[PDB]
């Protein structure tokens, strides 16, 4: 019964391509 | 710090004022500064301006002490890592062209963290081998090398938040008999070792997220921010929400 994070507000870090 | 030095480095900011100093130098492609990593220890962070936007890259400090960006080439400090990107961005949407350089008289912003580690392990050695004065300072300097390392991720373990044996029941518990404020939380280990529960209040309903950790040894929420400490974990959801219906805010006793 673990809630489940908000996928739309994690906070977004760049990467490499 | 190996990048105190640096001018165009300025601690333990977070982004949104470090955002402000890009701001300021005029917002153009390839202006950078350089940052300390909140998440991970020893590590940074590259911010940088491309197109008027800002692009943060996380620099983790790999086991042999050099520095990477995520799928990128290894550097031996931040000195060299910045050299090298100015002149291939490699991944980068530019190179670094300007630095973004710290105001006079403004210096690297002092870390949370690494003042709570600097007063533990000062704490450790003076308990343990009952050191005063010079001769207390003298002894953290070859006593920190791994201790350094242990309490570091052992910090969450003498924190107020932090419970040792409690079950979801006993945190749902004593959770509302206080404030009932949002925000009011606590951590606490779980059956799988390797796992931890955090627990809050917010509005109506106790919440309860699952913690687990990933061996290269970081803790993290599925789907959601890697830290190498629980420490670090619960310090960067008190200001940034990531995920979560409401930010960490108050703590539960002892
Ligand atoms: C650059 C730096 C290091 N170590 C950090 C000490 O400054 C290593 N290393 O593996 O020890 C290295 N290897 O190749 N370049 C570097």
């Amino acid at each position: 019964l673990y809630n489940e994070l908000n996928l739309g507000r994690r906070e977004e870090y760049d990467v490499l391509d | 710090d190996p990048a105190a030095h640096l001018p165009f480095f300025y601690g333990s900011i977070s982004r949104a004022e470090a955002e402000e100093h890009l701001k300021l130098a005029g917002m153009a492609d390839g202006l950078f500064l350089l940052r300390q990593c909140l998440r991970s220890l020893g590590g940074y962070v590259l911010s940088l301006v491309h197109d008027v936007r800002f692009h943060h890259f996380p620099i983790e400090r790999q086991l042999n002490g050099t520095y990477a960006i995520a799928g990128g080439k290894a550097h031996c400090g931040p000195a060299e890592l910045c050299e090298f990107y100015s002149r291939d961005p490699d991944g980068l949407p530019c190179n670094l062209r300007k630095p973004c350089n710290r105001p006079s008289g403004l210096e690297p912003q002092p870390g949370v963290f690494d003042s709570l580690r600097d007063a533990m392990v000062r704490d450790y050695v003076r308990q343990t081998w009952k050191l005063e004065g010079e001769a207390l300072e003298q002894a953290i300097i070859s006593q920190a090398p791994q201790v350094e390392k242990l309490i570091a991720t052992t910090a969450h373990e003498r924190m107020p938040w932090y419970h040792s044996s409690l079950t979801r029941e006993e945190a749902e518990r004593k959770l509302y008999s206080g404030a009932q404020t949002d925000g009011k939380f606590l951590l606490r280990p779980r059956k799988e070792q390797g796992t931890y529960a955090l627990s809050l209040i917010y509005g109506k309903t106790v919440y309860h997220y699952l913690i687990s950790q990933d061996k290269a040894g970081k803790y993290c929420i599925p789907e959601g921010t890697k830290f190498d400490t629980l420490w670090q974990l619960v310090e960067y959801l008190k200001l940034k929400a990531d995920g979560l219906i409401y930010c960490l805010k108050e703590a539960c006793p002892n």
